[PDB]
């Protein structure tokens, strides 16, 4: 695959991964999903990536999130995408930490 | 919901001034909304917008009417909804329609593009499903 | 084949044929029986035209008829002949569209 | 209905002078109207007019009458006749008369031809069922 | 076989055969026996003809008779012989038309 | 019933000038009614007259009388009649008889001349029976 | 074997045997057993006799006599011994006929 | 009965100056019997006396007693009597004594013998049981 | 085996084996063992003595004893030894016979 | 109990400056309690401390807490307490946290070690139980 | 009443079967002209029974 | 009541089949017309019965 | 009153069984011949009885 | 007397949830501010609750 | 009364069992004559039991 | 009973001078009374007392007692007692409990020296059992 | 393995093994456990010394002991050490005779 | 009045096992003498209550 996607239950796990999350230095692009108040966040990699630097990435996200359980296909259409290309930073940005 | 899909039918049974809407439009429809979850799956078994209208071309005035069947397909899609996206009816349910109403222009298109109808049915559950299993 | 047979539900349904439809052009004639109040349309193919634009034409008329429930055999025999050879311009010529 | 066949089944013997009118001239009376299913049927088969005739001829004064079985016959006809669908009888129904009374100047004719009984009912049944199973 | 044997239910149809029979033009002598009330008729025909021409003429004896019930051992044995050699003959000189 | 095959065998006894009256002059009884079942039969098995004579003679008071096996078959053949023939046991129940009756003069001659006794019966039987079931 | 044994139910059977039986003129020797009042009828062929003379011998004795329900063996043990080498002439000397 | 047999046994254990009257005694006591079922039996298996008086002597005052055991058999024969023969008790109720009582002098010399216990069994049976069945 | 073991149930029947018994003349010693009440002899034979004079001499006490219902070992253990070498004589001696 | 397991995955994690305390720096707690029952079953599968820490390394301010599923994993272990004794949670019981709790950090590392997770299971519970079964 | 001619049927019938088992075929052919006659006659009687209704 | 064309419209359909299967299409087509007549007629009633429902 | 002989008569044929038994032919075969004797007298008296019947 | 307080809470999560659906982060954020300051409140009244009993 | 000797039968046989056991076989054999004695005894007190009886 | 075989087993211990009573000192003491159902079995399996001997001194201070498990062994073996022998013990008992209690010195001599306890049970119940079956 | 765990119930049996065993003389080291208030004695042999000798000294102590019902891992992890390297001689030093 | 012993028996093994899980094995060892000694004094007790029936 090129493509992850990983489950938040809510706007503070994602508020988490943002502060918390130190990545894997790779280079890929990141997209938030959004429907029915669940969060869906998915990363999709450049064509150079190895498939085990992806799987690696994709191991430290289940750390703070779950797998997904709606597919790729179906986000795409349903699913109302909430921020692009730097969801962290943007994330960081907005929302402050106690 | 993507209503969009039946606007793109009758826009081009109007430009290829045909006197009907029919399973090809709402065929061509699907294609027109690549967003759909229905243009992705056919795009999974290789059925292409170009390949589409070149087949609804060789296989065959005033205002336009659905056919007597491709009404029933609409309708028979709002039982797919059995599914219970209840008032939701979308591009799978449309696509769902076709795959069970057997009969018609848009099941010889599939005849003709050499689509698995029950493996088609398979992919479109997949996809909406639950990936864990 | 050289034959197909499909039945119509009711008179507007064969007005909606002859009215809302055009054909593959090719080379056939065309039957109009009647039995039981209920309209069979059957199309005869010269020999030259093959047996899939036959099937081609025979998947449009699935568009307004239903697949026949009575053998060309069995209708032959009982059921009565209303039109023959111009079955789609007689209808326009006798009865107004909708 | 298909009286017409017992009409010239009888113009038939006539013409051949034979003081009776038998299962061979009820069959000789199904080829001569070919609109019918049994002729059809029959001709399906290459069972057919000329064929049959010379048959006949090989195999074989007052007014006619029926031979003792020829009545049977056509009374079984009606009793085959006698299914849920039993409205009239017709061609179809004789034919089936002669395939269950397997006996009979109709019934060597039928195995002098090579005919196959139960393969010429099951045609029978398959032409008049509806086709859509 | 030589010989064939068919059953009658009632003098009334072996004088419908009597006259309206038209027999094929075959060698043959042929017997009337009674039993119960009930008669049967046997054919023996010359050694020349063929099993074909015998079961042709057989075959046009079931469109008056009835396949016999008895074997032509027990008729032999137990059934009185009433006429011989020209039955049909002597039934027609005997006997008035239907 | 041809009572004949019985009063005969005081006939072929004086004949032989023997001093009895055993199963095997019931067997030449059956030999003496050409008629019968019974004759018909072991004809058929090429049992002829002639060969029964000549093994008679090779096994083999003034007033005569029955051995007491041949009253027995006698009162045997009768109870063959409980096949429901009444009282008139006809030569085939003689024959039943001596088939039962596996013993004594009689069944020597049929083991001599090879009679398969199961066979016999079955001939017997099918020879009553309706040929058409 | 040699040895054929055949039972008399009654004293009336064997003399109706003595009078009425006409033997195959053979080489052998009798013996008129008797246990719990019935008689038993044995004979002792010659050797140079067949087998098959045996066996017609004695299926000529079976139209009076039953067959043995005992051994010969018993019989030699527990059966009185009535008469011996000429029993039917020894009978039809003491007994008148019928 | 067969007490001739018991006066036999004494008269040779007498003659031989043995101090007892064993099993052996009676086996040698039944050959002075050849009218008895069992000294047919035996001479069937070819056991006849001279071989047993061998096996006897090669196996080996005046007032003298059946040994413990020939006591046993004697008692036991009177038990095989329970095949509901009166108490008349013959030679092939003792030979079935020895038979059931398979030790001591007479049950080796069957052994020595080569006798089929089983079989000698078998063959008393089928002498006493009616031929036919 | 070398060794031969029977059961007499009571010491008359070990006299009458005294008194009446005489054995195949043979090379052995004999022992005599008591428990429960119940007497046991037992012969050892010299190595020489083949075995089936052995049967045959084990087969002539049959006549007047059980086979042992104990074994070898067992009686060896805990059964008295009552008398020894010459059981037969010994008993003659200080028992008359009956 | 071993409590020190955590204050060492807290310390290991501080070392590397990780903003977080996730499955792997629990994993990097057990290699550093030799003592227990978790370090000598990883040991007997040959999974070292060293090994651990450069998978880790290549899998991978301030105040810092547990990850979501790190939580869970402690969560699950003192569950597995619950069943084998309520008595204490101790190393065998995270160990048997992170082999059912089989996603994140902790899981790859034990998948790049090729470590099977149910033949861990089965050396844990049989070095818990007794050795007499 | 109709009901009186059934049994002269069977009579006839019964002696034309005898008759012709006697082969009197020329008696037995007179009697089925009778049984004829009868049976038309009986015809005639229930054709009357099949008005008075 | 309204309840008073359904009845007509039968009659009309009918006589429509009746007239089409005797070929008579110029008549056919004008009873078409009469029974599409009496079925707007029908549904106007229908749309004023569910508005004075 | 019939029923008088046939005890005679198994008297008899038990007498001429134990003469036979003895080898006594002439008085086995005297026996017989009484026996006979009785033998028609009881249906002598049976076909009294028949005919009293 | 905690039970005044729930339904405030669900009032700015589901005010939250919508905001960020719109994207409206600036808002979003201020309403999770809120939310946390009055979850600290319920946390207050709930522990309060806890001490008094 | 006759029931008197079994049980002096019983003590010589347990004393004849156990002087044996002691190879005591000069007891044992004036025990067995005493048995003996008294077995003959019993059975002659029997015989005139039975017949009285 | 043979009591006197904890008399040599004690004896034994004494002129080796050890400090206790074990398992092997029960063994040797068996040796010690060749009179016994004990002895003659393990004789059969060929367990000499010299090889015992030679291997209890190559497998190994005042008043002096039983192992532990010696007590058990003793205990165990009034327990095999409840083959109703129960109105004494004997060394078939002892050694019924050595192999029972299949642990300790002896069982190690067993081992050693390749006697099959399943074997050596059967062959002491055969040699308790009444051989006529 | 080259170590060996035994069981005892009781201070009073680890004071018997101290006083009466005889133990085969071996190069070895030994360590006492407890939990439970149960004593587990275990022993650590040489690397010279053969597994059968090791067996053979393990059977030694199954006279006293019972065979050990918890693993090494689990002792070594959560059992108490009370004594080290010299057991037997530490107990024989600290407790009077049985 | 026997069972005064177990309670004071039973806490000294108690202590006993205290005392050799804190390694104080002089201590225990003296611990073991108080037991054996309350051993032979139930003993005492026992065989009282045992000569009193």
């Amino acid at each position: 695959t090129r493509t992850i996607i990983v489950k938040f239950n809510d706007l503070e796990d994602v508020i988490n991964y943002a502060y918390h999350s130190n990545p894997i230095t790779t280079e890929f692009e990141d997209l938030l999903y959004m429907v029915d108040g669940t969060y869906y966040y998915a990363v999709y990699f450049d064509s150079h990536v190895d498939q085990e630097v992806i799987n690696d990435s994709y191991s430290q996200l289940l750390e703070f999130a779950y797998p997904t359980d709606r597919t790729e296909v179906y986000l795409n259409d349903y699913a109302k995408i909430i921020m692009s290309h730097n969801v962290t930073a943007q994330v960081r940005r907005y929302f402050p930490e106690t | 919901r993507a209503q969009r899909v039946l606007a793109h039918a009758q826009e081009e049974a109007i430009r290829l001034n045909h006197s009907n809407i029919g399973t090809e439009h709402l065929l061509l429809g699907l294609m027109k909304e690549p967003e759909g979850i229905a243009a992705k799956v056919l795009e999974s078994f290789n059925i292409t917008e170009d390949k589409v209208i070149e087949e609804v071309e060789k296989l065959i005035v005033g205002t336009l009417h659905y056919t007597p069947r491709a009404k029933k397909v609409i309708e028979l899609s709002m039982d797919e909804a059995r599914k219970l996206h209840h008032n939701f009816v979308g591009t799978e349910h449309i696509l769902l329609g076709l795959i069970r109403e057997n009969e018609g222009v848009a099941a010889r298109v599939f005849a003709n593009l050499d689509l698995n109808i029950t493996k088609a049915r398979a992919q479109v559950v997949k996809a909406l499903g639950n990936p864990e299993m």
